[PDB]
């Protein structure tokens, strides 16, 4: 599809879900092939957006 | 859950009115008359450890704003003390907050063993009241000599800052710890 | 003598009544001497007393070693308008060391009086006591018998029937490790952040409030009372040349009967571990290894532990200083990586985040030592511990860093062979299990 | 017929008052001139027995908006039979 | 001889008279040698690694700036 | 030697000028003028995170460490008083080490968005880490992070970048005059905000965005606009105001 | 061509090094925050006459 | 005016008659360092450039658009007014602003901050 713009389009993904406090968001599945990697600390009620790839993390539970 | 950063919550707000005590007020003026009255500023700890107490052990944006006024000084220069120093408890904490032992002078006797059971028999995640607040678990640091090796801390908030103490027991058991947390649920305070 | 500096005969101490056998708030006080004949000893001069503690031969105790007759002399002689005050490092600070406690809890009017002759020495003006924030009862039993103090006469205008006067106060921290360090003291006593400043602005030329300050420790001053009274020679011929005073021990460890008397404090390990705490538990068979002094040491294995003194100079001879003279011995049936590493997480836990050295290295040496004490490093990680600790110490503002860096590097000195069995351990079951 | 020699040699040999300024190093051996006794240091430098640079590379140029003497043009030389590089250079102006 | 031809075995063709022909045979056999330093160079190839490390003025490599924080400060103030 | 940047020294009395030596070179300063401006003037520059000519002086960040021979420890150029005749030389091996030691510590810690960082340019963290600093770090671990707080429309904040410099500290606490900015926590993990939800509210705070070296505070409306070798600067006044 | 991630975001932050690094000034790139919070580019074109697919 | 090399150096006799400025650029705010100073300019007012209805791009007519950027660099200001007298251009130096060294020592932050005095 190409009716969806990529800012509307990737808020439709469901946030990850992540047992620790920090995160690293490396892009792709190979590390190499994706954007450098990123640490988030996810800390608060809303989800951490990743800078590079614009996809967000929610903490569940320690 | 120590975080640097307050996200504001119905129990604690800036704009909650928040005074010491009519009775305090001595405490307050005793404590302020030992240093230059320019220096106003050197007070900040005692009176931070004074209105501690008297809420019940944990320490609200409210009072710290009220230290704040009292010594004539920005807020912040209050929220950087209180954060800064680790016996401001910042979130809401029991009556009767349970500690544990040290880590380098105590662990090497084997004292991971008895934290298991604190944290394990009728406790509940640490940092976190029970149903109603009556005791909590934290971390703590040792006197010195750990000439015995278990040890758990207790900090009397229930009666104030009339009744504040903070006693230490040492040889602590997993039965001990159970007779010693009944004892202070019933009221009366166990010796050391 | 000068063969073996050892024996004390139960009447050459000084800190009597350590287990509160009496009552140590007033009568006890007064009976074992302490403010007797006090009206002479400050109007006799100020000078006299800084002559005193030079000839004295008094050290640093509690902390680095330091003469503490030289550094009372550095206050100012005529005052510019700007008081002068005293803080005592009540604080006892880094876990395992309770010399302080004790002498709070059993000695108050020693120390309080220590205070007054401690300022009157140095022209001084006002007394602020730095007590833990985690020492309620002892800072309430100092606080009462300040009181009395107070009641008495001792202290305040016209102190101990002399023209001069005095005040002591009472100021209590709130736990923080770094609030122990001399300026830190200051910084937080001042009502702020206890973030410790640069060094060239010595506290002898701007310290609290920006007025000349000095900073002594608990027990440092506590021997004042006993200095004059019981004269110089009655200790100072107790050590070697600079060496003396009686300095306290608090021995700890995995050793039965851990005893805390004073003793010379030109002790052998080995005497001063079998006579007065019994014997290593297991015996001197098992002996891995020796701290001299608090956990701001490097490490000492038993190679070298035995046949050594407790004195500052031959122990810096042995790259391994005495700091608050509190060991902590090591049996063999306990792993020494895991207590560094715990050791390495306490400094990163304890470091107030000022300096860059100190702030993250004091990180990234726990996060080595928690990769190296389950073997998960390779071999040549070892010269780069070595170069960060390195990197870390001599750069930093205060001496907390190389208080960090010290033991992880008396550890690669003195265990290297341990890491590699370890790493070698590792490899095996790497290629093993497929 | 190496870079030290033929130092040595262009030092003693050369007349004085030709070469305003000279230079030794790895990079390159340089010969800075005054614009004047140009034909004569090169005429000398193609003829004699000892420094017989027969091929001129090719002819430089520099624009330095900074200095008096704006323009520097940088004439490379090379011997053949000797195996050695000298760099002769001027100072010039617009007009 | 700048790069390894000291190592390297081969000829340098040179003519007799100046004449066009003369250039060809010479290209022809400068073809000749050129082959046959080929053949030497891929018999010799050493390992190791391509790019030089004393200096910096190699990029580094992409598995590496993407972990590494000196290694993308590098890889930017470079590019 | 010209002094760096051309500073012009201020001689309240030529009869007080001590005189240093840097590296075989003396030089006059007055009273005062700490070892990085003695260094200033003597036309040789010291690497610096936190000293700031207008604000206080702070020590930490230990990047600006000199030699002094007369001295057990490398110490502090940016506030360590000039003496009548010191060593103060930089070129020694032990300087090197230092900076490097320090470079390393500082970037331990730093996320990798160099990319996606508005001061990527002319960010003062990565020009004095080519120029000052060994390549190939040894950190492998996780680093830490923090939150991104918020703090007015006008003053962008990524706080995952901050190294702990104090300097935004410092000018809020002098220059601004409104303390609302300061240091919060202990050790590793000191986050540098209000502790609440109010916003930078001052007259001249958004001069925070150009003390900050690196890319922690940045300028929200001008964020990921344009990057620095594009924009052409030109020298003119100001309108606005009457203080032109 | 402009390749983007798996999940439908563009691949391209507007680092703007391809332009600063590309020989041929073929590359104009202008940026802005979008109201979702990250950075992307509102026009990135190339001058296919200009490029010399050099690879930079 | 001595503007003889401007009719020896070739360019069109408009461009002969424009006015620059001679100033030494500042250094940047947001960077500490001193490396880019001590370096003047000729900054040509070069201010006409419009957008292409096109593709946006960014138009010139003026040769001089970055020519006292790009190149052009002098080392001293007697240099760069040598040169406009030279080239025949109505130059205009603008003096540079310098950094004044004030005495400030580390032990500033701890002073008396008065006695307590009844106000
Ligand atoms: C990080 C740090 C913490 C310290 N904590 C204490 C302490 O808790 N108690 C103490 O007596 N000395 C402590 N010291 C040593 C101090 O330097 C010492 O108290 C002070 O210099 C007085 O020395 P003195 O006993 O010779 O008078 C500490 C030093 C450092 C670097
Ligand atoms: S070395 Fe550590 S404890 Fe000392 S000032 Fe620096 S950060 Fe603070
Ligand atoms: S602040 Fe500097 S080093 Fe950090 S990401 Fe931005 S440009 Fe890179
Ligand atoms: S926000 Fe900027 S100025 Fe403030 S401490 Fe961090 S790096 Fe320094
Ligand atoms: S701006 Fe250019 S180099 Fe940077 S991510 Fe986009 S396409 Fe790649
Ligand atoms: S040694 Fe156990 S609590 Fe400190
Ligand atoms: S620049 Fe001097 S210590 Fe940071
Ligand atoms: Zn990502």
């Amino acid at each position: 599809r190409s009716k969806k713009s990529p800012m509307e389009l990737i808020s439709e993904v469901p946030p990850i879900k992540v047992d620790g406090r920090i995160v690293a968001c490396e892009g792709d599945t190979n590390p190499a092939l994706g954007h450098p990697i990123e640490f988030i600390c996810l800390d608060l009620n809303e989800p951490a957006i990743c800078k590079y790839c614009g996809l967000r993390y929610v903490q569940d539970h320690h | 859950t120590a975080l640097n950063y307050h996200l504001d919550s119905p129990d604690n707000k800036p704009d909650l009115p928040w005074e010491f005590s009519e009775a305090n007020q001595s405490k307050v003026k005793e404590i302020l008359s030992y240093y230059p009255s320019n220096y106003k500023q050197s007070a900040v700890i005692p009176l931070l450890d004074l209105a501690q107490q008297q809420n019940g052990g944990w320490l609200p944006v409210s009072a710290m704003n009220a230290v704040a006024k009292v010594i004539e000084v920005a807020p912040i220069r209050v929220y950087e003390v209180a954060t800064f120093y680790s016996m401001f408890n910042r979130a809401k904490v029991g009556k009767y907050h349970l500690l544990v032992c040290g880590t380098t002078p105590c662990m090497i006797r084997g004292s991971r063993d008895i934290e298991s059971a604190l944290l394990d028999h009728l406790g509940v995640k640490r940092g976190e009241v029970t149903k109603d607040g009556l005791f909590s678990v934290g971390e703590m640091e040792c006197m010195g000599c750990c000439v015995n090796a278990p040890m758990i801390t207790v900090a009397d908030y229930s009666n104030g800052s009339e009744g504040y103490t903070y006693n230490y027991f040492e040889d602590v058991t997993p039965e001990k710890v159970v007779e010693i947390v009944e004892k202070l649920r019933k009221g009366e305070k166990p010796p050391h | 003598e000068k063969t073996h500096f050892g024996g004390l005969k139960d009447e050459d101490r000084i800190f009597t009544n350590l287990y509160g056998l009496h009552d140590p708030f007033l009568k006890g006080a007064m009976k074992r001497g302490d403010w007797h004949r006090t009206k002479d000893l400050v109007l006799k001069g100020t000078d006299w007393i800084v002559n005193e503690m030079k000839k004295s031969g008094l050290r640093g105790r509690g902390g680095a070693g330091f003469p503490s007759g030289l550094k009372w002399s550095f206050m100012p002689k005529v005052s510019d308008g700007r008081p002068s005050y005293l803080v005592v490092n009540a604080d006892e600070s880094e876990p395992g060391t309770c010399k302080d406690r004790e002498i709070m809890r059993h000695d108050p009017h020693k120390l309080l009086e220590g205070c007054l002759i401690a300022g009157v020495g140095m022209r001084a003006s006002a007394a602020y006591i730095y007590i833990r924030g985690e020492y309620v009862n002892e800072r309430l039993n100092l606080e009462k018998a300040r009181r009395e103090a107070y009641a008495a006469g001792l202290l305040g205008k016209n102190a101990c029937g002399s023209g001069y006067d005095f005040e002591v106060y009472i100021h209590f921290g709130a736990g923080a490790y770094i609030c122990g360090e001399e300026t830190a003291l200051l910084e937080s006593l001042e009502g702020k952040q206890g973030k410790p400043r640069l060094k060239p602005p010595f506290p002898a030329n701007a310290g609290l409030y920006g007025c000349p300050t000095t900073v002594t420790n608990v027990e440092t001053v506590a021997v004042s009372p006993t200095i004059l009274r019981r004269g110089p020679e009655w200790f100072s011929s107790f050590g070697r040349k600079n060496n003396a005073g009686t300095k306290l021990f608090c021995i700890s460890g995995h050793v039965n009967k851990p005893c805390t008397v004073e003793e010379e404090m030109s002790i052998p390990l080995k005497e001063l571990i079998e006579r007065h705490c019994g014997g290593v538990r297991g015996g001197w068979d098992n002996l891995l290894a020796i701290i001299p002094g608090g956990s701001s040491v490097p490490l000492i294995p038993k190679n070298i532990c035995e046949d050594v003194l407790m004195d500052f100079d031959a122990l810096k001879a042995v790259q391994s200083g005495l700091g608050t003279a509190a060991v902590i011995v090591m049996d063999k049936s306990t792993d020494v990586v895991d207590a560094i590493a715990r050791l390495s997480y306490f400094y990163k836990h304890e470091s107030c985040g000022q300096c860059t050295p100190c702030r993250e290295g004091t990180g990234w040496l726990w996060m080595i030592m928690e990769r190296m004490k389950v073997g998960n490093a390779k071999l040549e990680e070892i010269d780069m511990l070595q170069e960060v600790t390195k990197q870390i110490e001599g750069h930093t503002i205060c001496a907390l860093g190389d208080a960090a860096a010290w033991p992880v590097q008396g550890l690669i000195r003195h265990f290297r062979p341990e890491l590699e069995r370890r790493i070698r351990e590792r490899a095996e079951r790497e290629l093993l299990q497929a | 017929m190496d870079n030290q020699f033929i130092f040595k040699y262009s030092w003693e040999t050369l007349p004085k008052k030709w070469v305003k300024k000279m230079e030794r190093s790895e990079h390159g051996n340089r010969f800075d001139t005054n614009t004047d006794y140009l034909f004569q240091l090169l005429c000398f430098l193609k003829l004699h027995t000892y420094t017989r640079v027969q091929v001129l590379i090719d002819i430089c140029g520099v624009d330095y908006p900074s200095r008096k003497r704006r323009f520097e043009v940088v004439y490379n030389l090379l011997s053949t039979r000797y195996n050695s590089r000298i760099r002769v250079q001027t100072s010039a102006d617009e007009v | 001889p700048y790069d390894v031809y000291d190592q390297l075995d081969f000829d340098v063709p040179v003519g007799t008279r100046g004449d066009c022909y003369d250039r060809y045979c010479i290209r022809i056999e400068e073809m000749r040698q050129s082959l046959r330093i080929i053949v030497q160079c891929l018999n010799q190839m050493p390992s190791g690694m391509i790019k030089a490390d004393d200096r910096k003025l190699c990029p580094p490599s992409r598995c590496r700036m993407k972990l590494s924080m000196e290694s993308l400060i590098h890889h930017f103030e470079l590019y | 030697r010209n002094p760096v940047g051309g500073a012009r020294v201020h001689f309240s009395n030529p009869e007080d000028a001590i005189e240093v030596f840097v590296d075989g070179y003396a030089v006059k300063v007055p009273k005062g003028f700490t070892v990085l401006q003695a260094c200033e003037v003597a036309g040789v520059d010291i690497p610096r995170f936190c000293y700031h000519s207008r604000l206080s002086i702070a020590g930490n960040c230990r990047m600006c460490l000199v030699e002094v021979e007369k001295s057990p420890k490398p110490v502090a150029s940016c506030a360590m008083p000039a003496l009548p005749g010191m060593k103060i030389k930089t070129d020694t091996p032990i300087a090197k080490k230092a900076r490097e030691g320090v470079m390393e510590f500082l970037l331990m810690n730093h996320p990798l968005d160099c990319p996606i960082c508005d001061q990527g340019g002319e960010c003062d963290l990565q020009d004095q880490s080519m120029a000052f600093g060994s390549d190939r770090g040894r950190f492998t671990e996780m680093k830490r992070s923090v939150v991104d707080k918020n703090l007015g429309p006008l003053v962008k904040t990524v706080m995952t970048r901050c190294i702990q410099c104090t300097r935004c500290v410092r000018f809020a606490s002098e220059v601004a005059g409104v303390q609302d900015l300061g240091i919060l926590g202990r050790g590793s993990g000191e986050e540098i905000g209000t502790y609440v939800e109010k916003l930078m509210t001052s007259e001249l705070s958004g001069n925070v965005i150009d003390i900050c070296p690196v890319g922690a505070l940045t300028s929200k409306p001008f964020a990921f606009k344009a990057r620095n070798w594009e924009l052409k600067a030109t020298e003119t006044i100001d309108v606005s105001d009457a203080v032109g | 061509a402009l390749r983007r991630y798996p999940t439908g975001e563009e691949r391209c932050i507007a680092c703007k090094l391809c332009e600063a690094v590309c020989p041929a000034q073929a590359i104009t790139i202008e940026a802005e925050e979008r109201e979702d919070g990250s950075r992307r580019t509102t026009r990135y074109d190339i001058d296919m006459t200009k490029c010399i697919y050099c690879g930079f | 005016k001595r503007g003889e090399i401007g009719k020896v150096s070739g360019i069109p006799e408009e461009h002969l008659s424009r006015k620059v400025i001679i100033y030494s650029p500042a250094r940047t705010a947001t960077q500490s360092g001193s490396g880019k100073l001590g370096k003047w300019k000729i900054n040509f007012v070069s201010t006409l450039k419009w957008e292409n209805p096109l593709m946006g791009w960014t138009s010139t007519g003026d040769p001089y658009a970055n020519v006292g950027d790009s190149a052009l660099a002098f080392d001293s200001e007697e240099a760069a007014k040598s040169f406009a007298e030279r080239h025949g251009w109505d130059y205009k130096v603008k003096k540079p602003n310098t950094p004044l060294l004030k005495v400030k020592s580390y032990s500033d932050n701890f002073k008396w901050k008065g006695n307590p005095q009844p106000e």
